[PDB]
């Protein structure tokens, strides 16, 4: 996260680490979203022009994480994946459409102070509050600048963009799936996404019901907190239905 | 760098 | 699910966190 600051303890307690084996490594950013799935983007898991094809035993979830490397005895709690699901339109060839998969775990992660899952948006929840202007939260723990590593969980507030600004602020092909975040050069305040936080949440506080709900995944940009560039997020509403289907297909 | 993690899990 | 969204730490012991209000002061 760039010009983000340290998560407060159990800030964001959805917040999930994807785990490479060997070499032991952050893979990517996700979420908690029941005591057995796990949300990110499609292109953590596959994406052919970096090599990228993971499969289930090669990766391991990390929830309850607060510090970044150190492993956090008797407070996160590590999840092997069950199996792998990846929208089958994920559009990964020409621009990165339908960016989002589904992690069922082995088995259901007990939930505790830092371990609860965030709500997925309904069809007016997401209408009301899918605003340009209206703050989301990011968070991860990926680069701090385009060009290091946190020691802990970073977190930035960004305000949702106009369609029109975020189309006109780069040469890539918007889709009504994506949503774009950020400042704008003359705001003055900044701060992005970046490297290591893909695939994590974008979420956003409910002022109607005091909940907490994920709104965007982390799904691309150009460099990191670039003056006239935003971060692109998954529209996880636009994708819903395929995630209730998925989960009410293979899930528990 | 990151910390040796429960041989359990790998 | 039906208690999801609501932080331990926080929304269900009524304590907010530090930037919070931020948000809410968009909307
Ligand atoms: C390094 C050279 O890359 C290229 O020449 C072409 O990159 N092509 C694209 C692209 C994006 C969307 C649709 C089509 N093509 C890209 C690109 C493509 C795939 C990407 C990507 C960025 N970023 C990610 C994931 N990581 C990521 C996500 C968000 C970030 C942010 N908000 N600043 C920073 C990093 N994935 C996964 C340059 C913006």
């Amino acid at each position: 996260i760039v010009e983000g600051s340290d998560a407060e303890i159990g800030m964001s307690p959805w917040q999930v680490m994807l785990f490479r084996k060997s070499p032991q490594e952050l893979l990517c950013g996700a979420s908690l979203i029941s005591d057995r799935w796990v949300l990110t983007a499609a292109h953590c898991l596959l994406y052919p022009p970096w090599d990228k094809n993971f499969t289930e035993n090669d990766l391991l979830v990390r929830i309850g994480k607060h510090s970044r490397t150190r492993y956090e005895r008797n407070i996160e709690k590590i999840s092997m994946l069950e199996k792998i699901y990846i929208h089958p339109r994920y559009n990964w060839r020409e621009n990165l459409d339908r960016d989002i998969a589904l992690m069922k775990l082995k088995k259901p992660v007990a939930f505790s102070d830092y371990i609860h899952p965030v709500c997925l948006p309904d069809r007016e929840t997401a209408a009301s509050l899918l605003q340009a202007g209206y703050k989301g939260r990011v968070t991860g723990w990926g680069n701090l600048k385009e060009t290091g590593q946190p020691s802990v969980l970073q977190v930035v507030n960004l305000p949702i963009v106009e369609r029109p600004v975020c189309k006109d602020s780069t040469r890539i092909r918007i889709t009504d799936n994506m949503f774009c975040a950020g400042y704008k050069p003359d705001e003055g305040k900044r701060g992005d996404a970046c490297e290591g936080d893909s695939g994590g949440p974008f979420v956003m506080k409910s002022p109607f019901n005091n909940r907490w709900y994920q709104m965007g995944i982390v799904s691309w940009g150009e460099g990191c907190d670039r003056d006239g560039k935003y971060g692109f997020y998954t529209h996880v509403f636009r994708l819903k239905k395929w995630i209730q289907k998925v989960i009410d297909q293979f899930g528990e | 760098d990151f910390e040796e993690i429960p041989e359990e899990y790998l | 699910e039906a208690d999801c969204g609501l932080r331990p730490l926080f929304e269900k012991k009524s304590l907010e966190d530090k930037t919070e209000r931020e948000l809410l002061e968009s909307y």
